[PDB]
């Protein structure tokens, strides 16, 4: 009912979810899925704009949390949020 | 590099006339090409299409230049049923006086031609009110069209080249593709239809000078922001509501009605607004599926290897497809050449039904060409898929590294796969013939109660469903007392079922015994033609008769007259065979469509009911009843506005039958009787000081059937067109 | 030969000293090892939770406070507040309930699958056996050849449960065995196989 | 269909129906071929001129007799 | 110019050759086969690409091949 | 009734058509002396057609707005007579064809030239096993319980 409220808890859970449940299933399938062509990843094949960024995923948390993770499950937690509040009001939606 | 082409030797050291066409039709194949490699032929592939996209942008421009400037839009703005629009002005000096008479329509002060695209009636939903609009509109084309040959320049030069590498990255195309491309340009649109077009529906005028003052809604974005969204839907559009003026508007942007405009007979502009914003939504979360530089995303490679049923079924499963996919443009252009005339066929027969631009649905000549038109674009598309599936086998298909996958099992199981269609195919044409000569003998022997008439239950069973009550079944929406019913009861389907039990509209039309009938026509259509690609497309590495065939490549005349004779055993040849059937079944879709129509709109759907189940009904009441207007055009007393159009006819006609002559008879008569006439010249007095620099010759084998085919092909489009077209406005307008 | 169909012979992969092996496996789904180990896993999570749900199914319903169906009702209501035995339950919003039992499960199913050790996988120890009864192998397999039974007896319990509401919208388990008891030679199967 | 196409075709689809009947112990002893050229072309402009005639006598015959 | 190719199949029968209807084939000695001997294609600058050698070859499957090429005076047949 | 149809025998427009029939008939009746030969045959075509619609209204036929019967085929038992009884007629008697030609095909191919006999049909071998399609359905099925209609994919060719 109160925006300020829903969407901060319900980043908080998305978070929550990210950090301490499935953090092991996701850093463990990452790790056996790798894009490659012929054998050989995009960026030892050639491609110099393929290189992977190396600056903003170290982190000095003590399982390896960092930006992108923090985008991905707040991006969860923003969506669920409204759709939790719009569905108040007035909406029969899925 | 000695002569043309350059980018053959082989054609250059050609001494005959046979270099000429060669070098025509082999230019665009990059991979045939002297010393050509993997990175160039990306390289220009990227040019190429920035050209296209240059052309693309120019025709646009050009229909928005002249319909401004000899075009009467702000006229066919206030009085759209009645007034006719302008294509462009004609200027031809060939014509006389009763010619410049007859052509002078429309208001306009001279001779003009009357425009069937739709421009107007969609140029106007979306907001353009005024020649100055188009003018700005073309300009900008016209600047758009200048970029993009710019920026082909630019990636053709050494500091700007991209490398083989960047164009084989899936993941980041992919995701770049779905989010930006689809995603994106969905939420602008959505955009311009609340700031500028929908507007525009009620009376108020949005331009880039005052659009930064004026509100879209009067709360402005406090209840996006909020999450009070309702607030956006809540005062719709009154039943009374006269497009272009406030009569009746209402205030919101974001609406579920369903059903029509009940004015102008299209779908509410708060319904597609809507649509677009979902339709974003969903293409900008599916972008989001791919790994690229993040640490996040999935692997394609990796989701293929995992895919296999572990009861052995299936062989490998799906290991090794990401290589042959990503290794083979052909593979990728069958695909997406599949994808696209699946999708233009589901165009055309959307748009019948529902329109979505204002007062489109009563201007039934523009609906009949955009239907014929867009099914025989998707006919063409469908063939070409099969054609670069076939290439894809004979060129970079490498069994060794597909061992025991699903595409080498397809190639191990073609004799049941081809056979099986085969019967269907046979099982087909056999029962629906027979039932048509049937009803031909009986209708033929005075008793027409003796017909079989075979009720098409199940479609009506699903029209039922849907919600239509003709045919008296209680079954789900067209049921009053069930889940269904209740759950969309006051969401969208008040004005969904006022549509569909509207006896007016194409929405879900009352069928019977014809249709029933033409339907399996079609199937029959279908099945065959699949039957020739397809056994054009598992057999062209090789068969029995010739079990080398990959060795001579995609296109090549015969094997001679060895082993009985080998005429006609290339896959191009079971492409050639296949485009004629297209061409058939295409014919007969466009045919009943136009039937049913026709008589729809005349009041008088019993002649279609009692006529469409004998083929002497199709004859006689179709081809010879609505061709009367058409052939006067002009006759011994005079002329009229149709005169171009009957012209047009016999056209057609005459290059349909031209094409005969290529397909029956072959090349070793007119070699012969060239040699004679080459005799004759070079003994000719006063006429022998002038020689010929290339040896005249006869067509090639495979080049004469490339032509034949394309003179049948143009002459079946151009007379089928010019019938529609006359046939309907004559009557209508 | 099968215990199952007698007369009928053993597969190939069956035979062994399973908790519950009869010889059945018609469609062989059981041929790799590995398959096999998580199967025996999956089975005995069916069998609990239909255990634990057959009296979940049978108490309210015959407490008087409505059939299993009629209970999630109110969920479908806009206003719609939970009662349990009469008392209405103030948490009863269906935002909170869909909540908090996704962000609990999750983790305490996530727990249970960080577990390496296949034989100790179907049967754990720890504080899921208080009074303790693995003191005795042999009592130990009885047991579990008890518990499998009563498992695979509730699974077809509760899938009679869901074709019979199906056949008769509305009405509840005991209501249909008391229409059987009514009328035993009238109110049977036979009417809704050969339907009028 | 005769007088555009060639024999080549219709041999390969004739072993995929082949394959059929020896599928299930019906394959004959006279081995089934396609046409030869030459009857290919015998065929095709035999059908044209029937059909193309009788079409005609069709339309003369039943207009004279109505009409005279 | 087209392309004419001898495989290791040939049973030395000479049908080919006598076939030919401008000399591109000839016989070599061999000792492969029984007939001591097999088909050689020295002269393919004067091959129209008839396959009529193709047509009198008895094994199965073919041991001479032709693959038709660039085009010439030579090869189109022209007498002009 | 069903999909918005009418019994044949309840419809004015079938009966309208039926009399206009009739009245077109009549009035080439009306040409000749009434003993003359076409006089009786126009009668009997007359008799015909009035039994015609009188067996297809009393047959249970639905018409429809044309006042022409049509069929159902959806597999509702008031009218299997229309379409599932003459289907399994057809099927047995296909089945019946196809048997007895297969098994001809498999008896005379044991010879020294089996294509001899197939231009040529041995009459007395064809008499004994002609009467055999009687029984198809149990034979057919007996050989496919017994592998002995089907040749595994390994041993197939020329
Ligand atoms: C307006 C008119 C605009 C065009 C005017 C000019 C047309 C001239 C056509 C001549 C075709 C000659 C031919 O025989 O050309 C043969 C070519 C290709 O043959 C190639 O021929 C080559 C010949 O070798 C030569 O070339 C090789 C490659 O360079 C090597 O260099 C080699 O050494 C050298 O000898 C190779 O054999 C190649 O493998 C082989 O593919 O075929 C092809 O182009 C076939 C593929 C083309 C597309 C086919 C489908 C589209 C048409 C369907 C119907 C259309 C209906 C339209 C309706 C519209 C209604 C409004
Ligand atoms: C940002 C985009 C957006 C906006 C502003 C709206 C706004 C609106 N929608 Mg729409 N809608 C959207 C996206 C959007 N919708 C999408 C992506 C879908 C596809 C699932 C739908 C499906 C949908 C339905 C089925 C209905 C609405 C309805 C409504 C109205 C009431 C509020 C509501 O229930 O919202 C809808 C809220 C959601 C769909 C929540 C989405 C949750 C996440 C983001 C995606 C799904 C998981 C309101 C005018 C209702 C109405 O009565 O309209 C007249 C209604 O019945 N919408
Ligand atoms: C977000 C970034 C982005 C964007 C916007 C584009 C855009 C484009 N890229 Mg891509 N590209 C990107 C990133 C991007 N790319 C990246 C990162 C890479 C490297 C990995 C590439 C590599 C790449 C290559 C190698 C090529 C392209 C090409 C193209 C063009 C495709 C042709 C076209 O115009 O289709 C337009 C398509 C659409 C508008 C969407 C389809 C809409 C369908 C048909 C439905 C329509 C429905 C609608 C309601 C109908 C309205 C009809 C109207 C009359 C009313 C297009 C301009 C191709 C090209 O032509 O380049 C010049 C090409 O060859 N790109
Ligand atoms: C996105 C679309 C697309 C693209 C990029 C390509 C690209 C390619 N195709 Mg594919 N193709 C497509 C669509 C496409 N195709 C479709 C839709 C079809 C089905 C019709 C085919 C069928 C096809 C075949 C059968 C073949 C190719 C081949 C080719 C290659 C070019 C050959 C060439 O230079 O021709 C040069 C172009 C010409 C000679 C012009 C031909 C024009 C025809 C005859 C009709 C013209 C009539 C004219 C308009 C009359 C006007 C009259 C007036 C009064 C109105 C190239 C790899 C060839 C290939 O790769 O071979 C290995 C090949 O053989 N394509
Ligand atoms: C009107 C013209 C026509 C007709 C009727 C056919 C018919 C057929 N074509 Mg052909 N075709 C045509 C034109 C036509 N084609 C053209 C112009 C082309 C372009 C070159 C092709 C190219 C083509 C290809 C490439 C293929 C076909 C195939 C087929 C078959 C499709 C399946 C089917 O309907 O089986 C039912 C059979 C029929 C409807 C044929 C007529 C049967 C008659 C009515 C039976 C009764 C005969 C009567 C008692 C005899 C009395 C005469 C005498 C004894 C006195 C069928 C035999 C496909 C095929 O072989 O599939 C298996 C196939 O692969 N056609
Ligand atoms: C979902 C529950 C479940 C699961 C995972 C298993 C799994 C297993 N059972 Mg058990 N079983 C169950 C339910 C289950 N059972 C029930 C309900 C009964 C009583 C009827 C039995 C009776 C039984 C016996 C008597 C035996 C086993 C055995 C086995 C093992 C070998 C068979 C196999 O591979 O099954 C794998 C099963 C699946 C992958 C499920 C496939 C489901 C399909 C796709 C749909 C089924 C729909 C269903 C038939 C609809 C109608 C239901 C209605 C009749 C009630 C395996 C460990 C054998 C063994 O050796 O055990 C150690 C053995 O002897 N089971
Ligand atoms: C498989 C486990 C399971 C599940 C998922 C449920 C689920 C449910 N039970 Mg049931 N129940 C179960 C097992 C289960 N039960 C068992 C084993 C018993 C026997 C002791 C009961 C006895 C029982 C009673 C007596 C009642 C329910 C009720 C309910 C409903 C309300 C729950 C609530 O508001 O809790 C809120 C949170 C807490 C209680 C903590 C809900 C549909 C109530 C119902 O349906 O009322 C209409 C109700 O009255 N259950
Ligand atoms: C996909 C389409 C489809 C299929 C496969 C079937 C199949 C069947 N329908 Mg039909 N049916 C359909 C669609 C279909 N129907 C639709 C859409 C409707 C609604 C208009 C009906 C309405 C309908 C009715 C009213 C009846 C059937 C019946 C039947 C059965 C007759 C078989 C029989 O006894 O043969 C006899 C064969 C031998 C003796 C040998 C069969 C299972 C009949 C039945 O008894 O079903 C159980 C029946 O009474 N159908
Ligand atoms: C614990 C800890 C900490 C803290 C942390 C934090 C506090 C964090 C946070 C975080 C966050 C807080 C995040 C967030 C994120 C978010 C996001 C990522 C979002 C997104 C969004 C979106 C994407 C949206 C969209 C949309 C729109 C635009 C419109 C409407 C619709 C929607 C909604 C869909 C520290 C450091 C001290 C360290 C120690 C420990
Ligand atoms: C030869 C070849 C090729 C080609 C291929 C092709 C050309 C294909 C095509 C294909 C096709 C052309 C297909 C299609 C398909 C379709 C489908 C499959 C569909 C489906 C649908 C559905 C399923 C639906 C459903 C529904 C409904 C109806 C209603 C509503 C709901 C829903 C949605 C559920 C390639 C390239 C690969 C390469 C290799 C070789
Ligand atoms: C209706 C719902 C009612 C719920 C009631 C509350 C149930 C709470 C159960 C909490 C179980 C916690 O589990 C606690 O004991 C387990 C068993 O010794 C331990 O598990 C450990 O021991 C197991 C048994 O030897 C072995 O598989 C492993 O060594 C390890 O998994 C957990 O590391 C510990 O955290």
């Amino acid at each position: 009912l109160e925006p300020s409220v829903v969407i901060s808890l319900s980043t908080g859970l998305s978070l929550v979810l990210g950090r301490f449940v499935f953090f092991n299933f996701q850093r463990e399938n990452v790790a056996k899925q790798v894009p490659a062509q012929n054998g050989k990843t995009h960026f030892d094949a050639g491609d110099v704009r393929a290189k992977e960024f190396a600056g903003i995923l170290k982190s000095n948390d003590p399982v390896g949390f960092n930006i992108v993770d923090v985008l991905a499950w707040g991006s969860i937690g923003h969506i669920v949020a409204y759709y939790i509040l719009a569905t108040t009001s007035n909406g029969y939606d899925p | 590099e000695l002569r043309f082409p350059r980018f053959s030797q082989g054609l250059a050291q050609d001494p005959t006339t046979r270099r000429i066409w060669f070098g025509i039709a082999t230019a665009h194949d990059f991979e045939s090409h002297d010393d050509i490699t993997e990175e160039r032929l990306y390289q220009n592939i990227f040019a190429s299409h920035f050209g296209q996209l240059a052309i693309i942008f120019l025709w646009t421009s050009g229909n928005l230049f002249h319909v401004a400037w000899q075009g009467n839009f702000e006229s066919w703005i206030q009085d759209p049923l009645h007034v006719r629009p302008i294509a462009h002005a004609i200027w031809d000096p060939h014509f006389g006086q009763p010619a410049v008479e007859a052509f002078t329509r429309g208001g306009a002060a001279g001779p003009v031609n009357i425009a069937y695209s739709g421009v107007y009636q969609w140029w106007y939903t979306i907001g353009l009110r005024t020649n100055e609009d188009l003018y700005t509109g073309a300009l900008f084309l016209l600047f758009l069209s200048t970029l993009s040959l710019v920026a082909g320049w630019l990636h053709l030069q050494p500091k700007w080249k991209p490398s083989l590498s960047w164009f084989k990255n899936a993941e980041s195309r992919l995701n770049h593709h779905l989010s930006g491309l689809f995603g994106v340009s969905s939420l602008a649109w959505t955009g311009h239809l609340v700031h500028v077009a929908i507007p525009a529906s009620r009376g108020e005028y949005v331009r880039w000078n005052n659009f930064l003052d004026v509100l879209p809604y009067p709360q402005g974005l406090g209840p996006l922001l909020t999450g009070q969204w309702n607030l956006y839907a809540q005062n719709p559009d009154s039943s009374n509501h006269l497009f272009g003026t406030a009569q009746g508007a209402g205030t919101a942007i974001l609406t579920l009605l369903g059903g029509f405009h009940p004015q102008t007979q299209s779908l509410w502009l708060t319904d597609i607004a809507h649509h677009h914003l979902a339709i974003a939504f969903i293409f900008l979360i599916a972008g989001h599926m791919y790994r690229t530089n993040f640490g996040i995303g999935h692997s394609i490679k990796d989701l293929l290897e995992a895919h296999t049923p572990p009861g052995g079924r299936l062989g490998r499963g799906h290991k090794g497809l990401y290589d042959t996919i990503n290794n083979s443009i052909h593979f990728q252009l069958g695909l997406a050449l599949a994808s696209l005339g699946v999708i233009t066929s589901l165009v055309a027969q959307h748009m019948y039904s529902l329109p979505a631009y204002a007062f489109i649905a009563q201007d039934f000549t523009t609906q009949a060409a955009l239907y014929t038109h867009h099914q025989y674009i998707a006919g063409f598309i469908m063939t070409g898929a099969f054609a670069h599936g076939a290439i894809f086998f004979i060129r970079d298909y490498n069994p060794e590294q597909n061992e025991d996958n699903v595409l080498a099992r397809m190639l191990d199981h073609k004799e049941a796969i081809i056979s099986h269609l085969s019967w269907a195919s046979l099982f087909l044409g056999f029962h629906t013939l027979g039932l048509y000569v049937h009803n031909d003998v009986m209708l033929a022997f005075g008793t027409p109660e003796k017909q079989i008439l075979i009720e098409p239950i199940f479609a009506q069973w699903i029209q039922s469903a849907h919600g239509k009550t003709t045919y008296g079944f209680d079954i789900l929406l067209s049921s009053t007392n069930g889940p269904a019913f209740n759950a969309g009861r006051s969401l969208w389907l008040p004005g969904w079922l006022n549509a569909v039990n509207e006896n007016s509209n194409s929405l879900f039309l009352t069928i019977g015994p014809g249709d029933f009938l033409v339907h399996h026509a079609i199937a029959l259509g279908l099945h065959t033609t699949t039957l020739i690609l397809v056994k054009g497309a598992l057999d062209a590495r090789g068969s029995k008769l010739m079990p080398d065939k990959k060795d001579f490549g995609y296109s090549f005349p015969c094997d001679g007259p060895g082993r009985g004779g080998t005429c006609d055993i290339s896959a191009w040849d079971a492409f050639y065979l296949a485009v004629f059937w297209m061409l058939n079944t295409i014919g007969w879709v466009t045919f009943y469509w136009h039937w049913k129509h026709i008589t729809l709109w005349q009041g008088n759907v019993s002649q279609f009911n009692e006529s469409s189940t004998y083929l002497m009904g199709w004859l006689r009441d179709y081809l010879w009843l609505n061709s009367s207007q058409l052939i006067n055009g002009y006759n011994p007393f005079g002329m009229n506005s149709l005169s171009v159009w009957a012209w047009m006819f016999l056209f057609g006609h005459l290059v349909w039958a031209t094409g005969f002559m290529f397909l029956i008879s072959w090349r070793g008569y007119w070699q012969e009787l060239i040699e004679t006439l080459a005799w004759a010249h070079e003994r000719t007095p006063l006429a022998n000081l002038i020689r010929w620099r290339d040896k005249p010759v006869a067509l090639s084998i495979v080049q004469a059937r490339l032509v034949g085919l394309a003179h049948f092909s143009v002459g079946y489009i151009f007379t089928y067109a010019a019938f529609l077209i006359a046939s309907t406005s004559g009557k209508f307008g | 030969s099968a215990e199952w169909f007698p007369g009928q012979p053993r597969p190939a992969h069956l035979d062994g000293s399973s908790p519950g092996d009869f010889g059945f496996d018609p469609l062989g789904l059981a041929t790799v090892p590995a398959n096999f180990e998580r199967f025996k896993e999956s089975e005995i999570y069916h069998c609990r939770w239909a255990m634990l749900a057959v009296p979940g199914v049978l108490l309210p319903e015959a407490l008087g406070l409505g059939n299993w169906v009629k209970a999630q009702e109110w969920a479908a209501i806009p206003g719609g507040q939970a009662t349990y035995l009469g008392n209405p339950v103030p948490w009863g919003n269906l935002p909170t309930i869909l909540a908090i039992e996704f962000l609990a499960i999750a983790f305490a199913e996530q727990q249970r699958t960080m577990e390496k050790d296949p034989e100790k996988k179907k049967y754990p120890g720890g504080a899921f056996d208080p009074l303790g009864f693995s003191k005795d192998p042999v009592k130990f397999e009885e047991l579990k050849l008890k518990e499998i039974k009563n498992g695979r007896l509730a699974m077809l319990a509760f899938v009679g449960f869901v074709v019979q509401q199906s056949a008769y919208p509305g009405t509840g388990p005991l209501e249909n065995l008391g229409s059987h008891l009514a009328d035993p030679w009238h109110n049977n199967i036979g009417d809704i196989v050969i339907p009028r | 269909m005769f007088l555009f196409s060639g024999r080549g075709y219709w041999q390969e689809l004739i072993e995929s129906i082949v394959w059929a009947h020896n599928k299930l112990k019906v394959a004959p002893a006279t081995q089934p071929r396609a046409l030869s050229i030459i009857q290919g072309r015998a065929v095709g402009v035999t059908h044209y001129l029937l059909g193309g005639i009788a079409t005609t006598w069709a339309f003369f015959l039943a207009r004279i007799i109505a009409v005279g | 110019s087209h392309s004419v190719k001898i495989y290791d199949t040939c049973i030395g029968c000479t049908q080919c050759v006598r076939a030919c209807p401008t000399d591109v084939l000839e016989m070599i000695p061999w000792d492969g086969c029984k007939a001591k001997q097999i088909a050689s294609a020295p002269r393919t600058e004067d091959c129209v690409g008839c396959k009529r050698c193709e047509s009198a070859c008895p094994t199965d499957f073919l041991s001479v091949r032709v693959y038709l090429g660039p085009e010439t005076t030579r090869s189109m047949a022209l007498s002009y | 009734d069903i999909a918005g149809l009418t019994p044949c025998k309840d419809s004015k427009a079938f009966a309208k058509r039926e009399k206009q029939s009739v009245k077109k008939l009549t009035s080439s009746l009306k040409k000749y002396a009434p003993d003359s030969a076409p006089a009786l045959a126009i009668q009997a075509t007359i008799d015909k057609t009035k039994r015609r619609f009188e067996n297809y209204g009393k047959f249970g036929l639905l018409c429809g707005s044309d006042g022409l019967p049509h069929l159902i085929v959806s597999g509702d038992q008031r009218h299997w007579g229309e379409f599932i009884t003459p289907g399994v007629l057809f099927l047995y008697i296909a089945g019946w064809i196809g048997w007895v030609g297969r098994s001809y095909l498999i008896a005379v191919s044991g010879e020294k030239k089996p294509a001899m006999r197939e231009i040529i049909i041995d009459v007395e071998l064809a008499s004994k096993i002609i009467p055999r399609g009687f029984i198809w359905p149990v034979a057919a099925y007996r050989e496919w319980i017994n592998g002995d209609l089907v040749v595994d994919d390994a041993d197939i060719g020329y």
